[PDB]
């Protein structure tokens, strides 16, 4: 899709293997903010957003949090607290064409900046002058959408680049996109180290009389630590008691 | 994901003939052009129409074609005896699996 | 105009290599590739290579079975077979390919390969 | 007419379990003792701005209200959220329906989903593209006005639609009054009992007594004098002063130049 | 500051503004 009308893809209710994506050497730029790429195989997230577009090869540095320029300022602005990954690879031999390709357009003129994660497909004529444009091209009334015009023979600074942005929501919620890790039978009344949906800990899992609401998942104490969990496979509630300890 | 195509048709010299190539929303949908190719018996083949509206050099003007959403068709006005050949309709697909998919093929008989 | 080799006959199990040469001075601009046609039926796409950055694309029905390479100095594409089978006898065309619009433009005369046991 | 909001419009703020704890948090809530519009249904479907969320309420005896529409223009030009519950079926639609000139019920689509004696309350909000709808139905015995008391609101559905809603409308059956209140960003101190159900809360900015309650983090304040906040006068206007010069700096003299 | 009897008795309170001549803002100076 064009950079000014980028599509958004939903990923949920499946198991994803980020190892097969990371090991590929085709990608030229691969930057993950907030999460280490090699550890994505263990965490389980609640939802994945995928965004895809094509930009100029030299100007691929602009798609990053807290950046200023043309596309970031006017077409696609990333949030300042981004927690996700950005992948960008050369696509000269797939999107460029001899004699000029005009299937891709990019916005240039707008009155105000763009809020993060907002897509605009407005086609109104820019009004750079006091006179009304009346939907007629002319003085101070230009078409806001022009094409890049990719060609195979230009330098590195003009080849098209394909960019895909993956974003996760790290909010505590019922998780549905887990990594490929096999489950293990659970043991009660013994000091074990547990991993529930990516959250790790140590302690003893015991039976509980706590009445969670059907939508209610985790319980916390004063110190923000976890106190009771619900097993994802079997809808039971387990209290977590720290292992015995003491000075000698 | 091969494209559907009727086996063969017949025609008479001096009259218009028409052929069709039909597919699905995955192959011809989402605005994907269809091109046409020839097959001379025992000869290296040659192009007919690319982009569904343009036309190359060295081809007679008696050929035309257009697409209607899911289907596409071409017409020959005034077929002659040398039109004894095989014709192919080629399109693309959404994924990189089907970058180049061809139809089964169609043939015509004069008189 | 693209030149090629002749028609050859070989035993199954050996390795056969065909080559297609382009005389033009615009080799590293467009794509090159291969196509097969089984006698009596229509053709099917095989593989396609961009020599500008050695990009290689295959078809799912012809993955691993065959291998295709190309060189930007001699300006030639090689197609090599692992193990010839009795049912792979067909007519093979080296093809020049254009981008975006995804259509072929012009091809050579091709080559004929026969395998018998 | 107008009405007293009392203590309605309180919902669970997150999915974390707490019990017997006084927890303080800032969230969009219905300010206590506010004004809600009283609409009649005799012998009335205007266009109301959305502002920052909407608390909705109804009391029902014949199921006249059957659906809701939300959006910005409501003329098939932009996507509008449309919710209908017919008998035992629920339909949520985000398709660009061509609404009738005066929609009523007798007696480019990207999303479709298919699943006075009674008082039913709703809260509608949009947070980061998440449409959150809370609801609860309860039996009451009062016809004049809203019964006084407290009832927690539980969540049922969350929808990742992403519509910038500024106007809305209900669906009345024409040949069951309802109330509309507006949410604000007010800090609240909720008292989670032993069973995890919020039974009490205080409007932290309603009056100085509530401010003291917030400062001491308790529902009971002992006799004495306490310090709770600081008063500061806010500025009224901005005054910018610069020298009165008009000459233009010759940046182009140096930034052009044939040879450097 | 908020001057208040215990809630066990009443909910009526008084408000004291510290060290300000209260011209800018039943008042006893
Ligand atoms: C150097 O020269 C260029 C023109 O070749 C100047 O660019 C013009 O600047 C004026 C004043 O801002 C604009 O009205 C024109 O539209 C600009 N034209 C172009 C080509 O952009 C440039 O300002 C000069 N040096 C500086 C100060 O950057």
């Amino acid at each position: 899709a064009s950079v000014y009308a980028w599509n958004r893809k939903r990923i949920s209710n499946c198991v994803a293997d980020y190892s097969v994506l990371y090991n590929s050497a085709s990608f030229s730029t691969f930057k993950c903010y907030g999460v280490s790429p090699t550890k994505l195989n263990d965490l389980c997230f609640t939802n994945v957003y995928a965004d895809s577009f094509v930009i100029r090869g030299d100007e691929v540095r602009q798609i990053a949090p807290g950046q200023t320029g043309k596309i970031a300022d006017y077409n696609y602005k990333l949030p300042d607290d981004f927690t996700g990954c950005v992948i960008a690879w050369n696509s000269n031999n797939l999107d460029s064409k001899v004699g000029g390709n005009y299937n891709y357009l990019y916005r240039l003129f707008r009155k105000s900046n763009l809020k993060p994660f907002e897509r605009d497909i407005s086609t109104e004529i820019y009004q750079a002058g006091s006179t009304p444009c009346n939907g007629v091209e002319g003085f101070n009334c230009y078409f806001p959408l022009q094409s890049y015009g990719f060609q195979p023979t230009n330098g590195v600074g003009y080849q098209p680049y394909r960019v895909v942005v993956l974003s996760f929501e790290l909010l505590h919620a019922p998780a549905t996109v887990c990594g490929p890790k096999k489950s293990t039978n659970l043991v009660k009344n013994k000091c074990v180290n547990f991993n529930f949906n990516g959250l790790t800990g140590t302690g003893v899992l015991t039976e509980s009389n706590k009445k969670f609401l059907p939508f209610q998942q985790f319980g916390r104490d004063i110190a923000d630590t976890t106190d009771a969990v619900r097993d994802p496979q079997t809808l039971e509630i387990l209290d977590i008691t720290p292992c015995s300890f003491g000075g000698v | 994901s091969v494209l559907t195509q009727p086996p063969s048709v017949s025609g008479a010299p001096g009259q218009r003939v028409t052929i069709s190539c039909t597919g699905s929303s995955s192959n011809i949908g989402a605005g994907f052009d269809v091109h046409w190719y020839q097959q001379l018996p025992g000869t290296a083949p040659k192009l007919l129409i690319y982009g569904n509206n343009n036309r190359p050099s060295g081809v007679p003007d008696r050929f035309s074609g257009s697409k209607s959403a899911t289907s596409a068709s071409l017409a020959i006005t005034g077929l002659q005896a040398e039109d004894e050949a095989d014709y192919y309709c080629q399109s693309s697909d959404s994924s990189l699996s089907g970058l180049y998919v061809f139809g089964t093929g169609t043939n015509v008989i004069v008189l | 105009q693209l030149v090629q080799s002749g028609a050859e006959v070989k035993k199954p199990g050996e390795s056969l290599t065909i080559s297609c040469k382009d005389s033009g001075n615009s080799f590293t601009i467009y794509w090159i590739g291969w196509v097969r046609q089984m006698p009596g039926k229509g053709l099917e796409w095989m593989g396609m290579i961009y020599p500008g950055d050695s990009g290689t694309r295959y078809s799912p029905s012809f993955e691993g079975q065959v291998t295709i390479s190309a060189d930007e100095s001699i300006n030639t594409a090689y197609l090599q077979w692992r193990s010839l089978k009795a049912s792979d006898t067909a007519m093979y065309y080296c093809v020049r390919g254009i981008a975006v619009d995804w259509y072929f433009d012009l091809w050579g005369r091709g080559t004929l390969v026969t395998v018998s046991s | 007419a107008y009405t007293n909001s009392f203590t309605r419009g309180v919902y669970y703020p997150d999915k974390v379990f707490r019990s017997s704890v006084l927890h303080s948090t800032q969230d969009l809530f219905l300010p206590f003792f506010s004004n809600v519009t009283w609409f009649h249904a005799i012998h009335d479907n205007p266009v109301l701005p959305f502002n920052d969320g909407v608390y909705f309420a109804s009391t029902e005896k014949s199921n006249i209200i059957r659906g809701w529409i939300f959006g910005t223009t409501l003329d098939s030009k932009t996507q509008s959220l449309l919710i209908v519950n017919n008998a035992t079926n629920v339909v949520i639609k985000v398709c660009e329906f061509q609404f009738c000139n005066d929609p009523f019920l007798g007696v480019n689509c990207t999303f479709e989903y298919v699943s006075f004696k009674n008082l039913r309350e709703f809260v509608f909000k949009n947070i980061d593209g998440y449409f959150k709808i809370y609801s609860k139905h309860t039996p009451i015995n009062l016809v004049r006005d809203l019964p006084q008391g407290f009832s927690a609101l539980e969540p049922l559905v969350d929808l990742p639609i992403g519509i910038n809603i500024t106007r809305f409308q209900t669906l009345l059956a024409l040949h069951a009054a309802y109330y509309v209140g507006y949410l604000q960003p007010r800090t609240f101190l909720l008292k989670y009992n032993e069973n995890g159900t919020i039974t009490d809360a205080v409007d932290c900015a309603l009056d100085p007594l509530s401010e003291t309650k917030c400062t001491l983090k308790s529902f009971t304040v002992e006799k004495g004098i306490y310090q709770t906040s600081n008063f500061r006068v806010q500025p009224t206007e901005s005054i910018v002063r610069f020298p009165n010069i008009t000459n233009l700096c010759p940046f182009g003299e140096v930034f052009n130049a044939t040879r450097f | 500051s908020v001057i208040t009897p215990g809630t066990n008795t009443s909910n009526q309170v008084a408000v004291l503004y510290q060290d300000v001549n209260c011209t800018e803002v039943n008042v006893f100076q």
